[PDB]
RNA sequence: AAGCUAAGUUGAUAAUAAAUAAAUAUUGAAUACAUAUUAAAUAUGAAGUUGUUUUAAUAAGAUAAUUAAUCUGAUAAUUUU
RNA sequence: AGAGUAGAUAUUGUAAGCUAUGUUUGCCACCUUCGACUCAACAUUUCCUCUUGGUUGUAAAAGCUAAGAAGGGUU
RNA sequence: AAUAUUUAAAAUCAAAUAUAUAUAUAUUUGUUAAUAGAUAAUAUACGGAUCUUAAUAAUAAGAAUUAUUUA
RNA sequence: AGGUAAAUAAUCUAAAGGGAAACAGCCCAGAUUAAGAUAUAAAGUUCCUAAUAAAUAAUAAGUGAAAUAAAUAUUAAAAU
């Protein structure tokens, strides 16, 4: 290995605040379009915007990929989250079973919050 | 009737404490050293000759060194100079030699235009000798020892045999244009360089020589010589300082 | 038009003390913050171009704050370039050699920019291991702060 | 003295000592049983 | 803790004293401190000796059945704790020796293995098995005396000196197991090999 | 013969001192014992370290003289230490 | 494990286990001269010299083994 | 206090989210540290300086390391 | 193996700019020409060097501080 890559093994404070923002991001995202299409919905129904924003009973998506988002148990929120997903992913050939995030090719824009049950 | 001045209180509300005291000092390295408890005569190295014991029969080369008009010239303090050492001064000298400054500087000392001048660094005090006065072989006694400086014979833009006693190559099988030479002078790159201090051709002699526990063999004051065993670095009509051994008592 | 005036105050090298024995901070914070005032950055006047910055004594630097076991541990390395001839001294060797002044100044050094200007910026410090020092005298002050400092001191001072 | 990495004391007499930021292991009965953590 | 809880008796002749150093200096650890404030001292009959130490820890001294204690601002914290069981043993160590004085018996064993006093009682020459002369001045406080020329009596109010003096001496040559032969300080052992 | 030379001659292998390494101790808790301390105190300890000694460089400081019928240098000549 | 008159750990240490080195023989293919003489510089994983621990296997003397140690020396 | 394991949130408990809802169900989160081991050849090599705080005493410093976070 | 052989994606190839000390291929981001007020990316905010203040724990080993070295040993710490 004579070539260079100096590529720490773990991440910065700041660069952990960068990931877990980013990561809060992509939740706001989900609750905006699930958010969205329950007005859609209302307003279809026969409500004003209003109306539907303050509407007790909020409609869950339809769609198959969007249910699976607002499911925590698939896809967790940055709150919900544990330390170490946010910041290690699951890497089978790494020793600890355990590689960090910032490891991942394009982890900035890649998702990945689930990591197996006991690994 | 006080002239106007302003202090700041962060420097006069400063608590006073005393520096510690530093190695690279003056005082610190005067106690270090290793130094003769008494002061030096110049001399001239007059020549060489044999000594012989009268006792035992034993033959020694001697060398001569002539004590003429050295005089403590003046000497310097701890307190001022930061080392005690007494400047003595050798011979007789012409005015016409001697630089205005330098003729000032003797009748200021009141001694005589002067051939050479030279310091003699001791450990206290009491070591220096009162100045104005007349140093004579007497000085010595008998069978002492000194350390003896002086500057050697100068040999020249020497080659590595002589300066450094280097085996050079062989004299025949095939030797071409390189009998008397250094051979390698480094190493292939790594260095990439000739280290310093790398032993090559140069000049040498007419550099300072320390000879130390030197015996004074005789001294007589009639023939204004001292007579000290061995050789003394220098060519005839050198300077040669000596003083006691600091090794030898 | 703001550039427009005087400007020879704004370019006046002041003379700024620093009682080691008073000040809290460790060595390093120390030598950061006087890198500073050295480089002349405190100053709004202050251009990458120009010098521009204040002098620093340092006094009583016996009394200087160095954290864990740095002062029997933290090595100062030297090289001539003939190999085989690192010098490396302990902290408290190079104390003993020359003082805690030499040590804040080799600090202040490493803290200051490496150009032309360097060596000037840390000339300008001017470090003492005692309180006794020649700078006494021209340390900045005013007025309004006389009647803090007890009358035979100020006149002790204006005589040494 | 068996200066190694592994410093385990043998018999009852043996006692583990930290000085000079190395685990020793004397001993008052037996001599053989003097070790140093590395 | 155990140690520094056990109060310490006196008798009327001897007095434990604390006062505040002229010039306080403090102990810097890694991340803990200690500043180093009072001072004790301990008179007696037969000398006077002091105890610099922390300013966390103080007397309790009770006019009643000549009981003294001593005890610490913090025992929960373990540096202090250390410290308060050290002082009081050194309090009691000096009480014992001013009152009645500390005693180091060196037992030369060997063909021509001896000690004698040279100087006046100044230094205490050794001579155990050496071309060269062995020996070493006595400090401040210890007084010898050799009732036998292969029996030494080192004497002092300090037990920490006397006992260092001690160890000195028989550094010279300590006991060897082929034959008991060196200098035993005090009730010292050592297990015999066979010849063989 | 001088000179130059080693086959020759003379001298040196630079102390005392200081702090240390491994190692050896004192008193002594934390931890009723024990423990030289990866606690506070107190000691020993190396052809090593710091130094010391020697050489070269540098020139803080010091003495003196200060527009010169002979101030200080250089150019020039006769030279070799 | 096992040798070591007895006792695995004075000294020895099977086969298997965990590392370091880049001093050997390889592998890769980014990259197209052995020895002698002369002068050596550096390292320490120390052969000698200095200090020291262990050695029913240190009585002594020779050793054996281990810690510090690169100042000087090493046909 | 002593002996012997484990270093764990699966179970268990605690806390939080979502469905009927002062409770139940489902989901998500929370379980050690230091040192030694440690190691070669131009030169110390976190990029370098340097970074572990301290009452008296500051209109004032007190990780610039690791872990979980905030503005 | 900086090895070799192919599979998928990206970049380099042919891509300047910021970060990763320096850096073809990593992390951001695609230079039409300027301007430099506002949002910023990755990465940073004691000084060198543009920018910082806090909270709660732990470390005392300069461990570590942008290139994490293993079995094992010792000393603690929790829980049972
Ligand atoms: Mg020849
Ligand atoms: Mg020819
Ligand atoms: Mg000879
Ligand atoms: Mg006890
Ligand atoms: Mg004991
Ligand atoms: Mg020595
Ligand atoms: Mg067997
Ligand atoms: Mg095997
Ligand atoms: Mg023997
Ligand atoms: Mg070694
Ligand atoms: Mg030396
Ligand atoms: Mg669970
Ligand atoms: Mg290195
Ligand atoms: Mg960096
Ligand atoms: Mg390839
Ligand atoms: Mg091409
Ligand atoms: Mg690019
Ligand atoms: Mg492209
Ligand atoms: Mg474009
Ligand atoms: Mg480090
Ligand atoms: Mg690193
Ligand atoms: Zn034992």
């Amino acid at each position: 290995g004579g070539l260079l890559w100096k590529i720490p093994w773990r991440m910065s404070t700041h660069q952990k605040t960068r990931q877990r923002e980013r990561l809060r991001n992509v939740d706001q995202v989900i609750k905006q379009l699930t958010l969205g299409l329950h007005v859609q919905r209302c307003q279809d129904k026969g409500l004003t915007y209003q109306e539907a924003m303050e509407s007790k009973k909020k409609y869950k998506p339809r769609s198959k990929s969007l249910r699976l988002l607002n499911k925590p148990s698939v896809f967790p929120k940055e709150n919900q989250m544990s330390s170490k997903d946010k910041y290690w992913t699951f890497d089978k050939k790494a020793v600890g079973y355990r590689k960090g995030i910032h490891k991942v090719p394009k982890w900035t824009k890649i998702s990945i919050r689930k990591a197996p049950k006991f690994f | 009737s006080t002239r106007p001045f302003l202090v700041a209180p962060s420097i006069a509300n400063s608590i006073t404490t005393e520096a510690p005291a530093i190695n690279h000092s003056p005082e610190l390295a005067n106690a270090r050293k290793w130094l003769p408890k008494r002061c030096g005569l110049i001399t001239r190295k007059k020549g060489m000759m044999p000594y012989f014991d009268k006792s035992t029969g034993e033959r020694s080369a001697a060398t001569i060194l002539e004590v003429n008009n050295v005089e403590v010239i003046m000497h310097r303090t701890s307190e001022v100079n930061g080392y005690f050492a007494c400047q003595v001064g050798y011979g007789s000298r012409h005015l016409s030699k001697v630089s205005r400054q330098m003729l000032g500087h003797f009748a200021s000392k009141v001694v005589n235009p002067k051939e050479h001048v030279a310091e003699f660094r001791v450990k206290d005090e009491k070591g220096l000798i009162p100045p104005g006065t007349l140093l004579k072989p007497s000085f010595f006694k008998e069978g002492q020892y000194v350390d003896v400086r002086s500057v050697s014979k100068g040999k020249g833009f020497t080659g590595v045999m002589k300066r450094y006693g280097f085996k050079g190559l062989r004299a025949s099988h095939g030797t071409s244009i390189m009998h008397r030479h250094g051979g390698s002078y480094g190493q292939n790159q790594d260095p990439g360089r000739v280290l310093p201090g790398r032993k090559m051709p140069g000049h040498m002699g007419n550099e300072h020589v320390t000879i130390q526990n030197v015996k004074v063999l005789k001294v007589d004051d009639e023939n204004n010589v001292i007579w000290v065993k061995g050789s003394v670095a220098g060519p005839k009509n050198s300077f040669v300082k000596i003083q006691d051994a600091i090794k030898k008592t | 038009s703001q550039k427009i005036g005087h400007s020879g105050l704004a370019f006046a090298r002041l003379w700024h003390h620093v009682d080691v024995a008073r000040d809290k901070r460790t060595l390093g914070r120390l030598a950061s913050a006087i890198a500073i005032t050295l480089i002349g950055r405190h100053k709004p006047v202050y251009h990458p171009s120009q010098d521009c910055g204040d002098y620093v004594v340092v006094t009583n630097c016996q009394k200087i704050r160095v954290t864990g076991k740095k002062f029997e541990q933290k090595t100062y390395w030297s090289h001539s370039g003939r190999p085989g001839q690192l010098k490396l001294q302990t902290m408290n060797k190079v104390v003993a050699d020359k003082g805690f002044g030499e040590i804040l100044k080799k600090a202040v050094s490493g803290m200051l920019p490496k150009n032309k200007l360097r060596k000037q910026r840390l000339d300008r410090l001017k470090v003492f291991d005692g309180s006794e020092n020649p700078y006494k005298q021209n340390i900045t002050a005013f007025a309004h702060e006389q009647s803090s400092i007890p009358e035979p001191l100020k006149e002790s001072i204006f005589n040494q | 003295f068996k200066v190694r990495t592994s410093v385990k004391k043998f018999c009852s007499d043996c006692y583990l000592v930290r000085r000079k930021g190395r685990v020793y292991i004397y001993c008052k009965s037996n001599k053989k049983h003097k070790q140093r953590q590395g | 803790s155990q140690v520094g809880s056990l109060p310490l008796y006196i008798s009327p002749e001897v007095q434990v004293s604390i006062n505040a150093l002229s010039m306080p200096r403090i102990i810097r650890k890694g991340r803990t401190s200690m500043n180093i404030s009072q001072n004790i001292t301990v008179k007696g009959p037969k000398g006077e000796l002091s105890v610099e130490v922390p300013d966390f820890l103080h007397l309790d001294k009770d006019e009643k059945h000549g009981k003294i204690n001593v005890t610490v601002q913090n025992s929960e914290d373990k540096h202090q704790r250390s410290m308060w069981g050290t002082v009081r043993s050194l309090i009691n160590n000096h009480i014992i020796g001013v009152t009645e004085g500390h005693l180091a018996v060196l037992r030369f064993v060997g063909t021509g293995y001896r000690a004698q006093l040279e100087n006046d009682g100044k230094f205490v020459n050794v001579k155990v098995g050496a071309s060269i002369k062995q020996g070493l001045d006595v400090p401040e406080g210890i007084v010898v005396k050799t009732p036998a020329p292969t029996s030494l009596i080192i004497e002092g109010c300090n037990k920490q000196q006397v006992l260092l003096f001690a160890a000195k001496l028989r550094k010279f040559h300590p006991p060897e197991p082929y034959k008991g032969k060196g200098i035993y300080v005090n009730d010292e052992t050592i297990k015999l090999k066979d010849k063989k």
